[PDB]
């Protein structure tokens, strides 16, 4: 699980050295950017419900063919799986937002996704429609701190650019 | 390989919820106690071979059958590897001081070491003695109470940090026995 | 440690440090610097010696090869070959072992899988016998295997655990017998050492063993060997069979339980503190109410074959004698 | 976990949990569920079908058998009807989840717990 | 098997020294804590069957999987084995609460249990949810101001919580 | 009592190929109908207790 | 599973002998009574829903406090009624399994084994399910030897519960 | 190790039941006699070296041939005297362990288990040690219940040796 | 019978050794908690009849069908009420026996051993009894450690019944 401190500990471990001042400067930067990351984590854990609700609602507001037939979801069950999957995504954005690297988001969400979305006939562009709705929705300096907003947007962009 | 952050996340992942207020509060206290952990690791790192030298030399002088012919410290090669082993143990303990969770030390070095020292014929009580000397030496450097080095730092309390480092060394010493 | 936490089983199987990868991305020559190459070179010693210790004086052996890796002479394929042919690698792995153990180590060092079937052993033993040691080592490196998996610029890694190599289920489990996680060196574990050939009955007959994860108690089993009956005369005492035929199946499916540390001090019969037979110290079991000097458990590591309805009771009995459970496999 | 042990938070109330841990299931009536804590909204969903504490309570069944309130006998003013949301677009999003229409209303966040255990 | 005292003595003999008076003062302090200890163990031993039952009810209510056909919990046999396992874990947590050391629990219950629940196909995390529920019921029960003379007991609750957390950590 | 008829080949060939313990062999041997006809059915329920507590516990 | 055939084979297996004439006669008689057992299984499978609903109504009329008592275990909740017809449906399905098998195997291995610790640890009462099985024994409406079969297995479950 | 708490736990564990009121009463009594035991452990730890040296001198005065008899086993060499105060030091340490624990566990698992084979295989007679423990019993100089504690465990080691 | 003293002596008897300090400390602690246990036994013995009457009234108010249901097992007959106060009187007497003994011996050997077969074979639900013990737990009116004792043994009988 990648973070600042796991990259530097794993890197000096691969070196075979005790941690010098370089790793200490790295974890110093971790505890500098920490407050903005944790502010974003607080607000995400605050209103995750309404975020996932707006995400799925806009995802079927864009693509209506999802309920058209077998493609996508034509039943209440599949739409329950839809909102559950977006719940998982925002929960991994919360987790990577706490850790401060893209590690848990990568290993839990992104790694080997392609076989799953490919095999189970899941279009990725609808996921991207959901995330690009939530990406746009946040307002700079209207809720979270401006850097927290930056942190959140960065992580969400990582999701999009890792998806398709 | 998990820090304090990852450990909380893994626990909140088994719980399957978001991080939450109580957990973030404790983690804020971790980050506010961050520079003490930084200066702590700086102390143990900038006394490394000093600790390993005094520790293993104390292990030989306490139990002088190791250097007697037939002991496992009887050759230069055996003494070099024993010295090296002490340096590596101190190395991953320093990593567990950085990460705040012993996941790196448990998964990397603690796992399989008892059975290796069994397979080599290394006496385990002597190793736990060496680990104990590194424990007392390391807490004495971490609290600036060394009898040969007293460097100037900002005043503060780090009893909690010391109990944490003593927890990792007691984890290794309990793990080899 | 375990399986469920962290959503990754394979970290907790002891393969935590083997995921890191090394390739020389630098093309041409390295002049002045020597950080990146000394890292890759160190990983080559960590791979080919399998974490064996090389002293500073020893580093003077293989110093020519080492000064040719740094130059445009050897790709790391060929440097790995040069480390493999030298007197060191002969002393540790070739000279100490019988010919078969040597082969299995050479797969752990060079290819990072185990041999799966006897025939792989046929190939390599055949090449050795026809042509000698250098052609043996060439026969590892000069194959489509190494070239395909590593591509000549990447240091070898353990891939025997991985699904991509077709291997065998047997070679997966055998894989974990040969690699015991970070600390264990080539001779660090028992089952390798110097005179042992590690898994022979297992590797030859493709007997899939079991996996004990390293640590968490019961980390060592080193289960006792079996003989073969009246023909090739054997002792029937030491181990439970891997099979369990009929007549006892009734009462649930059969489970092979391996208990690991059995000792007198640990064995108490359920109630804490060591039992004293005489008023003063005679701690062995009285055989016919006359004092015996035979230990209660006579080898450490005895196995139990137990059907399902009898599991609970057996599960209690182990923990009565303070024995620790290595693994349980349905049979 | 080093992070929690060194900086532990305070433990909250325990009244709801003690009400369930104290007496057996026939002694105490309604509380028994007690230990049911709150799952995320998707887990009330039809592949999982989780249960709520309001299901286990007597209040949930509440059905009158032989019963008609006339609502024509009432005085002319005192029939008042209220709609939670007076719109088309917001009663049903394009996707299935709804907080008004269908069985989908079962899977709103909140309301997982129950306050009738006070009796 | 080791309690507090046996762990102190065993370390003191592993180095081969005597106990210092500092050690003896620590022991005396833990003895004065010992009445509160016996009180918590009494509360657990009393209400234990309602703990196991209510915690299993909350488990099957929150996770309706196991009671359904083909579930691990399912069958009369399998349900009874489920309940009994929870009674086992609660019993040994009462034991480690008395000893003051977590050695008996690791030695008799936790160590090797994962190999079994892997070997049967039993979902580990469901067991972990069960043990979290017995931790909630037990900790709350331990903090009851009924029947006991009133006094400060945050350290003992912390320790007891460490024992349950160790049980849920050893199944998962 | 021991005879070619009573003799159990299968518990032998299991016990030889270390498939059971001698304890289960004894448990198994007792359960046999070659024991049920020959030592059990003749005895009064109180007396079959005697041969079991004597021939297993000594 | 405990079928007549498997008792025959299991006994001969523990003796290590063949399946001599005794066990073959056993499997003959099973093959004869099997037909009426199968017809009884057909008709119980036919009118399952009304048997379950009717049995729950008989339990509710015999013990009317159950719907009125506030608790988890009592059938006052929605959930409680679902578990009620759920359990009666289980008893009916295990009876049909024993009719198909021809022995009491599936009831003894799916239902009877460890039923006591469940009825205790959830405070369930033996009488409620006994009254259920009495209504199933009254309302199954079979005739002849098929009725003797279903009455045999239903009565067997009743005498397990007490 | 055999502490009273560990036989309480161990007995209930072998019975599979809980730690009901019997064992809790046991842990109570341990918690009461503990205080006198702690004080006695403090004072034995206080004057250890003079107890051990005094005890060896008592054995030397009681058996004066031992310093005169030329052999490996007797205390004529300087090595022999070192093994002498070494062994008496071991008995004093195990008594302090049993006072701290509150039962006879560490003596029975570190000292008593297998003591006979040692006193035989090195030809060491039980009587010399007995005289040592008699001088320890006289010169410990405790008072009251603490003295009853140390006298209890010291007497117990005496009755182990004979 | 399972008293603490008999556990101590029985354990040392199975080990064949003497009654060393561990078991003696156990008997000490029993002799200390014994006084509060005896006071609790005195007051339960004092107000027995109103506890039994009160408990039967609580069972009748909690389960009002029992007086109405026509049968042998239910308390509609005068005989049934006599068996009702008879059984509640049994539970109260076994609790006082365990208070006097100091362990759960007499309840485990007079009452708990074989109670399941009785509650089954006469169809007596475990729950009715539980309500009785709850009213005894509320109305015994002890205070302090005596109340902790009687609540301990009464709660113990409750956890036996479920
Ligand atoms: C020191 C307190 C010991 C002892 C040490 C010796 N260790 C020897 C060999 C050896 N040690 C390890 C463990 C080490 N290697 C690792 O990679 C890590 C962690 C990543 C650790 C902790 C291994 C794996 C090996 C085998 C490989 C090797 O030889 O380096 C050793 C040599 C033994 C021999 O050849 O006879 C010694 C002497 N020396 C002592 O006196 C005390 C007991
Ligand atoms: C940790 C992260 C994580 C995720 C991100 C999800 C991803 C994911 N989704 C599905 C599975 C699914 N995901 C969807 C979702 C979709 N319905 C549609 O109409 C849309 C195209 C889309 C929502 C935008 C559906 C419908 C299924 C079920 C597909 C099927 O069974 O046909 C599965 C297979 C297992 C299952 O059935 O649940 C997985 C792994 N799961 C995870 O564990
Ligand atoms: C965790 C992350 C997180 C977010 C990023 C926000 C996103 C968000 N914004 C709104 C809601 C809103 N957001 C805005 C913001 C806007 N005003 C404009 O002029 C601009 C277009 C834009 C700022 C750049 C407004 C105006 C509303 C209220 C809209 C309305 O009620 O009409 C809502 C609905 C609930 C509410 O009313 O607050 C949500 C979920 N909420 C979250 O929980
Ligand atoms: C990159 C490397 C790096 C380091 C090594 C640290 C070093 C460091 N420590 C402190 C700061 C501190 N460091 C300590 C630590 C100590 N407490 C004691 O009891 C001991 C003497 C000692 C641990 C062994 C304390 C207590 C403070 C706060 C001092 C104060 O505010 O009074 C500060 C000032 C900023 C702050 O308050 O955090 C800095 C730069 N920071 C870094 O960025
Ligand atoms: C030649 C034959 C052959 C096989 C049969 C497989 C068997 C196999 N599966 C896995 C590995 C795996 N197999 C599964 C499959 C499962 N997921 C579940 O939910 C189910 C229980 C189960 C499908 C029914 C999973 C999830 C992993 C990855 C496990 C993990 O990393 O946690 C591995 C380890 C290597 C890897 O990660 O791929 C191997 C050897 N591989 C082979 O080479
Ligand atoms: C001394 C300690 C000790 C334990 C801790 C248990 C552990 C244990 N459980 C089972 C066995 C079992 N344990 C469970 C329990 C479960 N049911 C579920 O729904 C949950 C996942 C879980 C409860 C939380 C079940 C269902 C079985 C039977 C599994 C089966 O047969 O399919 C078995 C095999 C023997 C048997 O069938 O009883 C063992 C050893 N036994 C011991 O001797
Ligand atoms: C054999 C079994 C056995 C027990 C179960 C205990 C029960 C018990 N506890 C106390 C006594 C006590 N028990 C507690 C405990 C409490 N502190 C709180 O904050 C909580 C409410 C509660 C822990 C959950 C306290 C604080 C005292 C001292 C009360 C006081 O002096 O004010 C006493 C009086 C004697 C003493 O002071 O120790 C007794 C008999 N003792 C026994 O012998
Ligand atoms: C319940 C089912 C069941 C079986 C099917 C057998 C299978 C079986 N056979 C043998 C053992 C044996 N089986 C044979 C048989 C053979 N001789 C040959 O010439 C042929 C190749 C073959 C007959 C066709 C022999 C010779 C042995 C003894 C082998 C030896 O000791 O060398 C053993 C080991 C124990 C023993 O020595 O008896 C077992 C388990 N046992 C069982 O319990
Ligand atoms: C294989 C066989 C088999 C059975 C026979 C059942 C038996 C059974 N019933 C329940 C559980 C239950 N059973 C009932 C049924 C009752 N409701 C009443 O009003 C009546 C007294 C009674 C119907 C006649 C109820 C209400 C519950 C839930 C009790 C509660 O949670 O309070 C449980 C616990 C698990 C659960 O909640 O489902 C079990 C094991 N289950 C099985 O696996
Ligand atoms: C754990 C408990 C424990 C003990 C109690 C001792 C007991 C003990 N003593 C000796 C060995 C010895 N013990 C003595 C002591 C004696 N010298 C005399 O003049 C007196 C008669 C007597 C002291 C009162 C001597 C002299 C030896 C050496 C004997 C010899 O080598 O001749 C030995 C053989 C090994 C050795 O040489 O050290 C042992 C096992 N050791 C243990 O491990
Ligand atoms: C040593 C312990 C011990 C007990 C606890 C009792 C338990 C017990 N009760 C009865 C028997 C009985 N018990 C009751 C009691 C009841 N009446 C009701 O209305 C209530 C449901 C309930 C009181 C709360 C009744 C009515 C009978 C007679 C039942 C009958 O004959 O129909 C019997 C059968 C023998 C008899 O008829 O007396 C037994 C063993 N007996 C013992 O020896
Ligand atoms: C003659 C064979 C021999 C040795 C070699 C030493 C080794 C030794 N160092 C100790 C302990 C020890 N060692 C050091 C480290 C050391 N001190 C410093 O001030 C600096 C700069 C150091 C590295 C150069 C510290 C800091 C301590 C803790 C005691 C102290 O405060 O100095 C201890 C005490 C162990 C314990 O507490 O259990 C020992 C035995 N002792 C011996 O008998």
């Amino acid at each position: 699980m990648k973070s600042v401190i796991t990259t530097t500990i794993s890197a000096a471990d691969a070196a075979g050295r005790f941690p010098s001042s370089s790793d200490l400067e790295s974890i110093q930067g971790n505890i500098q950017r920490a407050s903005a990351r944790l502010e974003a984590a607080e607000k995400l854990s605050g209103n995750h419900e309404a975020v996932v609700k707006e995400a799925g609602d806009a995802c079927f507001a864009k693509y209506s063919y999802l309920k058209n037939s077998g493609e996508a979801g034509d039943s209440q069950e599949k739409i329950n799986k839809c909102y559950r999957d977006v719940d998982h995504y925002m929960r991994l954005i919360n987790y990577s937002l706490v850790v401060g690297g893209t590690g848990p988001l990568d290993e839990w969400g992104i790694a080997g996704s392609r076989e799953v979305y490919r095999t189970l006939n899941l279009p990725g562009s609808a996921y991207i429609a959901s995330f690009t709705f939530t990406r746009d929705r946040l307002c700079v300096p209207r809720d979270m701190s401006s850097q927290a907003g930056v942190e959140f947007v960065a992580a969400l962009d990582y999701v999009i650019n890792s998806l398709s | 390989m998990l820090d304090a952050f990852s450990r909380v996340v893994v626990n909140s992942d088994s719980k399957a919820a978001y991080v939450g207020g109580s957990d973030l509060q404790s983690l804020k206290t971790f980050i506010s106690d961050g520079n003490k952990r930084l200066d702590a690791v700086n102390c143990i790192v900038s006394n490394a071979s000093c600790i390993v030298s005094d520790a293993i030399s104390g292990m030989i002088c306490e139990n002088p059958g190791l250097i007697a012919p037939g002991g496992n410290c009887y050759t230069n090669r055996r003494m070099a590897a024993c010295l090296r082993d002490g340096e590596i143990i101190l190395r991953y303990v320093s990593y567990a001081l950085l990460a705040g969770d012993s996941s790196v030390l448990d998964d990397r070095c603690l796992n399989g070491l008892k059975e290796t020292y069994i397979a080599l014929g290394v006496p385990t009580a002597s190793t736990s003695r060496a680990v104990s000397i590194m424990k007392a030496a390391s807490t004495a450097f971490i609290m600036n109470t060394a009898s040969g080095r007293k460097i100037e730092i900002a005043a503060g309390d780090c009893q909690a940090l010391q109990s944490e480092a003593a927890a990792y060394f007691d984890k290794v010493g309990s793990a080899v026995d | 440690l375990g399986t469920v936490l962290g959503n990754s089983s394979l970290d907790k199987l002891g393969l935590d440090k083997f995921v890191d990868r090394f390739e020389v991305n630098e093309a041409g020559r390295p002049d002045g610097f020597s950080a990146d190459y000394e890292v890759i070179i160190r990983a080559c010693y960590m791979q080919i010696f399998a974490n064996a210790y090389i002293m500073e004086s020893e580093r003077a052996e293989m110093a020519k090869a080492e000064s040719e890796f740094r130059d445009g002479r050897f790709t790391v394929k060929e440097f790995c070959r040069a480390l493999a042919k030298s007197y060191q690698y002969r002393k540790r792995f070739f000279d100490g072992r019988p010919l078969y153990g040597a082969i299995e180590l050479c797969f752990k060092h060079i290819l990072g899988r185990t041999p799966d079937g006897l025939e792989h052993y046929r190939a390599k033993s055949a090449v050795y016998d026809t042509k000698g040691y250098e052609a043996f080592i060439d026969a590892f490196f000069d194959d489509g295997e190494y070239d395909a998996f590593y591509d000549s610029y990447c240091v070898p890694f353990y891939r025997g655990h991985l699904t991509t190599s077709n291997l065998s289920m047997a070679a997966f489990t055998h894989m974990f017998q040969v690699v015991r996680g970070s600390s264990t060196s080539d001779k660090a574990n028992p089952r390798t050492m110097t005179n042992q050939i590690t898994l022979n009955q297992a590797g030859i007959q493709s007997i899939p063993l079991a996996v004990v994860a390293p640590g968490a108690d019961g980390a060592t089993f080193l289960a006792p060997d079996a003989s073969a009956g009246s023909w090739q005369t054997g002792f029937s005492g030491a181990t439970k069979a891997r099979t369990s035929h009929g007549s006892r199946q009734e009462k649930g499916k059969m489970f092979r339980i391996e208990v690991a540390n059995n000792t007198q001090y640990s064995a108490v019969g359920g109630g804490s503190g060591i039992k004293l037979q005489s008023r003063s110290g005679k701690f062995y079991k009285m055989r016919n109410m006359a004092p015996a000097k035979v230990s209660t458990f006579r080898r450490a590591n005895n196995v139990y074959l137990v059907p399902f309805d009898e599991l609970s009771a057996t599960y209690i009995k182990i923990h009565k004698n303070g024995g620790s459970i290595a693994s349980i496999t349905p049979v | 976990d080093i992070a929690t042990a060194v900086y532990p938070p305070v433990t909250p109330d325990v009244r709801r949990a003690f009400g369930a841990a104290s007496a057996p299931s026939t002694v105490g009536g309604r509380k028994a569920m007690g230990l049911i804590k709150q799952l995320p909204f998707w887990m009330y969903g039809p592949p999982f079908n989780a249960s709520k504490q309001e299901d286990f309570e007597p209040i949930s069944i509440a059905n009158p058998d032989v019963s008609s309130v006339d609502y024509q006998l009432m005085p002319p003013g005192s029939v008042i009807v209220q709609p939670d949301e007076v719109s088309a677009a917001k009663m049903l999003p394009v996707s299935g989840m709804s907080k008004h229409i269908g069985k989908t209303k079962r899977l709103v966040e909140g309301d997982g717990l129950s306050d009738y255990s006070r009796l | 098997m080791l309690d507090a005292f046996a762990k102190v003595v065993a370390q003191a003999d592993a180095r081969g020294e005597f106990l210092s008076n500092k050690q003896l003062n620590s022991l005396e302090t833990m003895i004065g804590e010992g009445n509160k200890r016996l009180d918590i163990v009494n509360k657990i031993n009393s209400n234990a069957s309602t703990i196991v039952t209510n915690s299993a009810r909350a488990l099957f209510a929150e996770q309706p999987q196991l009671i359904q056909p083909g579930g691990n919990a399912y069958t009369s046999r399998r349900m009874a084995a489920c309940l009994r396992d929870m009674e086992i874990v609660l019993r040994y947590v009462s034991y480690a609460m008395t000893a003051g050391d977590s050695s008996v629990l690791d030695d008799r219950c936790l160590n090797g249990l994962r190999e079994t629940y892997q070997a049967l196909g039993t979902p580990g995390t469901s067991v972990a949810v069960a043990i979290q529920k017995m931790k909630e019921a037990s900790i709350a029960l331990a903090n009851d101001l009924n029947g006991v003379p009133l006094g400060d007991c945050s350290s003992l609750n912390s320790e007891l919580a460490v024992y349950f957390d160790r049980a849920a950590a050893a199944v998962v | 009592q021991l005879l070619s008829s009573t003799r159990q080949p299968f518990l032998e060939s299991q016990l030889r190929f270390n498939q059971i313990t001698v304890k289960d062999f004894i448990k198994g041997l007792i359960l046999s109908d070659a024991f049920r006809y020959l030592n059990y059915d003749v005895n009064n329920n109180y007396r079959f207790v005697e041969m079991c507590i004597q021939r297993i516990l000594g | 599973m405990k079928t007549p055939i498997t008792e025959a084979i299991a006994s001969a297996d523990s003796q290590g002998r063949f399946l001599s004439n005794a066990e073959l006669q056993s499997i003959t008689g099973r093959y004869q009574r099997a037909s009426a057992s199968l017809e009884a299984a057909k008709q119980l499978t036919g009118n399952a829903s009304r048997l379950i609903t009717g049995a729950a109504q008989a339990v509710y009329t015999k013990f009317p406090f159950v719907t009125q008592m506030p608790g988890p275990t009592y059938a006052s909740n929605a959930i409680g009624k679902a578990k009620c017809a759920r359990d009666i449906g289980y008893y009916l399905r295990m009876t049909t399994y024993c009719l198909v098998v021809g022995a009491t195997g599936p009831m003894d291995e799916y239902l009877v084994a460890g039923l006591e610790e469940i009825n205790r640890s959830f405070e369930l009462s033996p009488s409620w399910y006994i009254a259920a099985l009495e209504n199933i024994k009254n309302d199954h409406g079979l005739s002849g030897q098929a009725a003797n079969e279903a009455n045999t297995y239903l009565d067997y479950a009743i005498n397990v519960l007490s």
